[PDB]
């Protein structure tokens, strides 16, 4: 009901610039002073811009401050920031939050728009099955996998059986191979459900505008 | 800058029980009126945080009584009396008295449970992935407990470092276990030269061993 929602973010080569707005709905956004805050791949949280309601005061951190710049259209309810010169520093989840110029710093959070500084390219992922073949030999569970690799950038979703298949599901988090992302999720059914029933992996990337299914089959 | 140095980094506890968590401050945070602006936050990995504590000692709109904020001048403490399973997550200190205002780097609150062996299943390079000419082996090491766990990789007897990385999952809500993939990255020519390749977890020895051979 008092709700943030972030757009703007995205992908942009070094050097680069983006703009990112904050849509404010449920309060009276003039009455409240608003912060853009950004959390970083390894998960640190750093508070990066300040605006007060009437815009008459605005502050940085000395990391940021010639790059962003903090502004606000109360008549439209949006708070943006704008990037410039971005760096690989840059890269992170920005939140807006909320705090109240009229106590309770950040006491409402949006849910984040993700910006990535990178000359990396958009690229769509290969997908591989991983099946047993003979090794053992065999038991009450079998444990197959998809193999994700070399897509940029992140995220990518991975469902199986279209989402019908859910518990005992690991789908692990990506990791940066050669200027590209790599995954693994695994899923685990009785071995009298596989082979007899289909075991597919729905891999999504949403930047490259593909999806790859790959059923898996025994070696 | 006001540092916010946060302590212990990773915090098991058994649900039921108290945790503490702390923050301390490089300098003064108190403002001109006398009040301390120093809150905590919680986060949960599908969220964004969220406000807990406020000045030092306050519950914010609807947090339960079993939260508690503490602290004089540079020492600050977060109690949770009886962690509860919606508790977990990772708590971040903040100051906001002093421009710019900083956060601690995070207390991530887990859960205890009993020891869990891995279950490892290791998979070869797929037909598609050897066309491309690429070869990766696959081990994952399944709901195992605690959190610690080494992946050692072997070929045709002896160890391999090169070419591997580690991902590992976030606690399972379910179950309190962890769980690990490995991935060994050869060439195809690297991989077409050699027969056995083995995974091997330990601590845990001694070793839970997968392997197979082309």
């Amino acid at each position: 009901d008092v709700k943030l929602v972030e757009s703007g973010g995205g992908l942009v080569k070094p050097g680069g610039s983006l703009r990112l707005s904050c849509a404010a709905s449920g309060f009276t956004f003039r009455n409240y002073g608003m912060s853009w805050v950004r959390q970083t791949p390894e998960k640190r949280l750093e508070w990066v811009a300040a605006i007060s309601g009437n815009s008459l005061y605005t502050s940085y951190p000395d990391s940021v401050k010639g790059r962003f710049t903090i502004s606000r259209d109360n008549a439209k309810n949006n708070l943006y920031l704008q990037m410039s010169s971005l760096r690989s520093e840059d890269t992170a989840l920005y939140f807006c939050a909320r705090h109240d110029d009229y106590p309770y710093f950040f006491d409402v959070w949006g849910a984040g728009t993700t910006v990535t500084a990178s000359s990396a390219k958009t690229t769509p992922p290969s997908v591989y099955p991983l099946a047993p073949g003979s090794a053992a030999q065999t038991n009450s569970m079998v444990t197959l996998g998809c193999l994700v690799k070399g897509y940029f950038p992140e995220p990518v979703t991975v469902t199986w059986n279209s989402g019908s298949l859910s518990s005992g599901v690991h789908t692990f988090p990506a990791v940066l191979q050669s200027d590209l992302y790599t995954l693994s999720s695994s899923v685990t059914v009785p071995s009298s459900t596989w082979p007899s029933e289909t075991v597919t992996c729905n891999v999504a990337h949403p930047a490259s505008s593909t999806k790859v299914d790959k059923k898996i089959v025994p070696r | 800058d006001v540092l916010m140095t946060q302590s212990p980094l990773s915090l098991p506890v058994s649900l039921g029980d108290q945790a503490s968590i702390s923050c301390r401050c490089s300098q003064s945070i108190v403002k001109s009126n006398g009040h301390t602006y120093l809150e905590w936050y919680l986060q949960k990995p599908g969220k964004s945080p969220k406000l807990l504590i406020y000045k030092v000692s306050n519950r914010f709109s609807g947090v339960p009584d079993r939260f508690s904020g503490s602290g004089s001048g540079t020492d600050f403490t977060l109690r949770i009396s009886r962690v509860e399973a919606e508790d977990l997550g990772v708590y971040y200190c903040f100051q906001g008295s002093h421009i710019p205002w900083t956060f601690g780097g995070g207390t991530k609150l887990e859960s205890k449970r009993a020891d869990a062996a891995p279950t490892v299943s290791i998979f070869p390079p797929s037909s598609e992935q050897l066309t491309s000419g690429g070869a990766s082996v696959v081990c994952f090491l399944n709901n195992f407990y605690p959190k610690d766990i080494n992946v050692k990789w072997k070929i045709d007897g002896s160890e391999r470092q090169n070419g591997v990385l580690n991902s590992w999952t976030d606690q399972d809500s379910k179950d309190s276990t962890y769980s690990m993939s490995s991935t060994l990255t050869l060439t195809k020519d690297e991989y077409e030269r050699h027969n056995s390749y083995t995974c091997e977890a330990t601590h845990k020895t001694s070793p839970i061993v997968k392997s197979f051979n082309r």
